[PDB]
RNA sequence: UUUCGGGAAUUCUUCUCUGCGGGAUUCCUUUGUAUGCACAAGGUGAAAUUUUGGGCAACAGCAGGUCUGUGAUGCUCCUCAAUGUUCUGGGCGACACGCGCACUACAAUGUCAGUGAGAACAAGAACGAACCUACUUGAUCAAAAGAGUGGGGAAACCCCGGAAUCACAUAGACCCACUUGGGACCGAGGAUUGCAAUUAUUGGUCGCGCAACGAGGAAUGUCUCGUAGGCGCAGCUCAUCAAACUGUGCCGAUUACGUCCCU
């Protein structure tokens, strides 16, 4: 009598998809109960592309010296974050986060091969950068603030999914893509 | 950043807590702390009362985190 | 009757296994009920010190180790009978002790 | 922003070796122009064959090696 | 009227879990004497419960399982426990059932997680002199 | 039925402590209002019923591990101490308050001086713990 | 609810104390009263430690000031005080509210006059 | 039906202990090969590429360090008011300064007060005792410390080794402030090690906290998986004192798997 898993026993993985055709093979929509898996995901080069996306989010919250290694704490923060996302948008929270990951990184960048020269961005780097910038923007917003980390992280994610410039990740993506057009 | 948040909940802000806070979607102690300009401590105590009288509904709870919504 | 416990201790693994083997062969020759042999955990003594005789250069260390091996055997025999089993040319470096249990 | 499919990796270029040269096929439509078209571009992140790209302008080409 | 019993084990880092599975009147799973619904936190409870929900609860219908775990820490003991329970079900079905049903349970466990049935070989790396840890060298200064 | 270890640890402890306070024959020492629970703490306990909770926790800690002494219990209730500009270290709890707790539970008839060395539950104490566990399950 | 007599600064032992704080943590603003001592004063005065200091009444202030002046009359033990056997007078007492600073200057003048190493 | 005894009685080696063995070899499949030596991806598998981490390591050299390790040493200096030796006292610890390496922080992914579950390496004494520990007493009223029975040549006692990160649906306190953040500096009792505690021991209590510090310019160190980072615990030095070193386990990631721009 097996049944398909739901995250935190509440949120359904059925029908989860990305609209960005170019990122479909690098965002994993595999069902799981909790972010913890304790696997060896860095053994090979592209193996980390099969890690479930919500767990990749949790790994992005263990950053400073005070946060290093605290995975169970990161799981609890994400559980509260998803409930707030559902209240704000009235949608499936899992769909909202994959929309945010699909938009939070620039598709064009400029590097120092040429002055500077404009290059394209590999799909693996686009999803790595979206997670990094969204977690970094929420950590800085909550530093000396009455707002909690779950509330700050929820606002960053819903704004990114809408492409709104009020997101930290969207704002930095507009600057990098604009500069790269200059160095074409 | 003076941030003059009151600690003792006068009668004018008691009306606002019982009238319009229930109409909100996504109630949180920090969210109504700055809407009413009151300390987070008395904001959380005021919300605990509304959960007892069944005026708002609790959604996610933890030892340190509590988020409510409307009925 | 009584129960006699034999304890074998040595610094060298090969000699400790040699002594324990013959003690077992003669015990079976004399038709005695035996418990064991039991291989007790082996301990290692470690000492680590600087290699230089002075204070100059990169600080390097060497660690010296020393291992102790231990076996025990239980027999059901009187004291006079046990002594004939125990008595032979034991190799150098192996300590054998006799005790009577309660 | 059109989409391209990576069909060959032509080695790693630039000083410090953080840029890769590939040739990509503009999938586009089936009858419209720019169909089965190829082009050579520079890519910043880690990539391999059959990866997909988002191209803001499909007009420039990268100098060989 | 005979006793139907098996014993298995699982290991993660330094934790060792030993599970005894016996046919009884009603299902009962305990870890160090504590029922599964009392295990905290909820994250680690859901990890252990995967050994049931992956294959389905109908296969644990009249089994009493007791797990003893020693060594390790909070998280490694949870991972060793779930490996002991999953291996215990396979060992029980191997002894008192045929091969068709056992093989059907085994590939469902492997399709989900390899470490549900096979131990992770990773262990702590030894410390070396001249380093603060396994790999961190001492700070070097030039002036 | 029900027994201890089939229910949550905190809910049992909270229920038993409330039982001690209501019955009102427990012998609270006077020093409980003046002292810290251990020298590894910095401030005094903030719960005015802290002594009843400590006594209930001690009773549960003897149900498991019979024959335990004051030194064993001080490891269970220890913490990590803040030395100012120096690294932190673990300190065991003060055994004086644990001595008072066992003496209070002995006067209630729930603890016996033990067979060889430590402390033990009486038959009455064993009956008390399981009946409380059933009440918790009923809620 | 706010009372009509809430005070943002309360004057106690020649010290301006912030009325927005909880009672024990406003009383530690007096010199000679720490966090450990301030909780004990509230217990001997029968004051709930969950109130704000700005709601304290005039009769409540006089009691707190009297406890701090003579803690031993209210059965606060000797090992709890900050001057247990005065090197000049031999009496056990507690010092507060600018007697801390006056006695500090007395102690250093004592060590300098005899020309000891510490002074 | 469950649960308890660190009753008793049988029989047994899944877990633990260990002396010698087995096991992995590019072994199998397909790529490109470049047909030789091989490589990449997958399979098999506990483990898949020097399996992982160490130890050992040629030949030539440096006027590198050590005459403060030795009953290893040439030449030379002092040698009875000794540069020998012992004893008393002081110094090696002085400071508005400069530089290296650490520890503690600047808070809410927090501080405080509770409650839960839960490691590994180790060490222990010379006619009995000088060493390590458990238990209860002190206790009809504070910490920590007096004291009394016992146990342990150390898989046997400590010990079912109740470590700290951690967790808590604890209906706990605080609310963005140099603040319940921080804990430097200093005052007053008292105990302990020692022949001796002031120029220099170390714990414990009340007070001081009003001392900076709100994330750190130019510069710069280390690092690729059970790793970095975080967290405690043993040993060593040791009568007394670890912000050091040598080991041990616990929680546990981001990034690359490339190049010859800098060195
Ligand atoms: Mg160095
Ligand atoms: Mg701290
Ligand atoms: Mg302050
Ligand atoms: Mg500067």
């Amino acid at each position: 009598s097996s049944k398909t898993p739901k995250l935190f026993n509440k949120w359904s993985f059925e029908g989860l998809e990305t609209s960005e055709l170019a990122l479909r093979d690098h965002i994993s929509t595999t069902a799981a109960y909790v972010p913890h898996t304790s696997g060896r995901w860095q053994k090979r080069r592209f193996y980390k592309a099969r890690m479930p996306i919500v767990e990749r989010l949790a790994n992005g919250l263990m950053f400073k010296g005070r946060g290093n290694g605290r995975k169970l704490q990161a799981a609890r923060l994400l559980k509260h974050t998803l409930e707030i996302i559902h209240l704000l948008t009235d949608e499936n929270p899992l769909q909202v986060v994959v929309d945010a990951v699909s938009k939070g990184a620039p598709r064009e960048d400029s590097t120092r091969v040429g002055r500077r020269q404009a290059v394209d961005v590999s799909p693996m780097r686009r999803v790595n950068e979206a997670i990094y910038q969204m977690c970094k923007g929420a950590r800085e917003a909550a530093f000396r603030n009455l707002k909690s980390m779950p509330e700050c992280l929820a606002d960053e994610i819903v704004n990114a999914s809408k492409g709104s410039s009020n997101s930290y990740a969207i704002k930095k993506k507009d600057e990098v893509e604009r500069v790269a057009k200059a160095n074409r | 950043e003076a941030l003059q948040n009151a600690v003792m909940f006068d009668k004018e802000t008691y009306d606002k807590l019982r009238s319009e806070v229930p109409k909100y979607k996504l109630i949180t102690p920090s969210i109504i702390s700055d809407r009413l300009k009151i300390a987070v401590s008395i904001a959380a105590a005021g919300l605990k009362q509304l959960c007892r009288e069944k005026l708002i509904r609790l959604v996610s709870c933890s030892s340190k985190t509590r988020v409510y919504t409307r009925i | 009757g009584q129960t006699v416990r034999l304890t074998i201790t040595s610094r060298n693994a090969k000699a400790v296994e040699s002594v324990t083997s013959q003690l077992l062969t003669r015990a079976r020759d004399e038709k005695v009920t035996i418990h064991g042999p039991v291989r007790l955990p082996t301990r290692t003594l470690k000492i680590t010190t600087r290699k230089t005789p002075c204070g100059n250069g990169t600080n390097t260390w060497d660690t010296f180790e020393l291992k102790i091996y231990k076996r025990i055997i239980d027999l059901h025999a009187p004291t006079e009978q046990v002594k004939k089993i125990t008595s032979f040319t034991m190799e150098s470096g192996v300590d054998v002790s006799i005790t009577i249990l309660d | 922003a059109q989409v391209g499919l990576i069909i060959k990796v032509l080695g790693r270029t630039g000083s410090r070796g953080n840029v890769t040269q590939v040739r990509v096929r503009l999938m586009a439509e089936a009858g419209s122009p720019d169909y089965n078209r190829t082009i050579v571009r520079n890519v910043k992140g880690p990539c391999k064959e059959n990866d997909m790209l988002s191209l803001m302008e499909t007009e420039r080409e990268a100098r060989r090696l | 009227y005979a006793l139907k019993q098996v014993q298995t084990f699982g290991k993660k880092k330094t934790a060792i879990a030993v599970a005894t599975v016996t046919k009884a009147a009603q299902c009962n799973i305990k870890v160090n004497g504590v029922p599964l619904q009392q295990i905290l936190p909820d994250t680690l409870r859901a990890k252990i419960m995967e050994a049931i929900t992956v294959v389905g609860s109908k296969y644990y219908s009249r089994l009493r399982i007791d797990v003893a775990v020693h060594g390790g820490g909070q998280v490694s003991q949870a991972y060793a426990a779930r490996q002991a329970i999953a291996k215990g079900l396979i060992a029980f079905f191997q002894k008192y059932h045929n091969e068709v049903e056992k093989a059907a349970l085994k590939d469902k466990f492997l399709a989900y997680d390899k470490f549900l049935l096979i131990a992770d070989p990773r262990r702590c790396e030894p410390k070396k002199w001249g380093r603060h840890s396994a790999r961190t060298r001492f700070t070097k200064s030039y002036r | 039925g029900a027994s201890l270890k089939d229910v949550s640890a905190w809910r049992w402890i909270k229920t038993a402590a409330r039982h001690f306070k209501q019955e009102g024959k427990i012998f609270v020492p006077n020093c409980t209002e003046i002292m810290k629970s251990s020298h590894g703490r910095e401030r005094a306990p903030q719960n005015p019923d802290w002594y009843y909770i400590r006594c209930a926790a001690v009773l549960r800690a003897i149900y498991l591990r019979p024959g335990v002494g004051y030194g064993g219990l001080s490891k269970r209730f220890g913490n990590k101490k803040n030395y100012g500009s120096r690294p932190e270290h673990t300190v065991t709890s003060s055994t004086g308050p644990l001595h008072w707790a066992c003496k209070s539970l002995t006067k209630l008839g729930l603890v016996e001086p033990g067979a060889q060395s430590g402390q033990r539950l009486t038959r009455k104490g064993h009956k008390f713990a399981d009946s409380l566990a059933f009440q918790v399950q009923i809620r | 609810l706010i009372p009509d007599h809430f005070q943002h600064i309360v004057r106690l032992l020649n010290t301006n104390v912030e009325g927005k704080r909880k009672v024990p943590f406003a009383l530690r603003m007096v010199k000679g009263v720490g966090i450990r001592f301030a909780y004990l004063v509230c217990k001997k005065a029968g004051i709930d430690v969950e109130r704000r200091a700005g709601t304290l009444t005039a009769e409540e202030l006089e009691k707190i000031a009297e406890i701090i002046a003579d803690p031993a009359k209210f059965k606060i033990p000797d090992w709890f005080l900050n001057r247990q056997r005065d090197p000049k007078t031999g009496k056990t007492e507690h010092l507060s509210s600018s007697m801390v600073d006056t006695r500090l200057r007395d102690d250093l003048e004592r060590l300098k006059k005899m020309r000891a190493h510490r002074g």
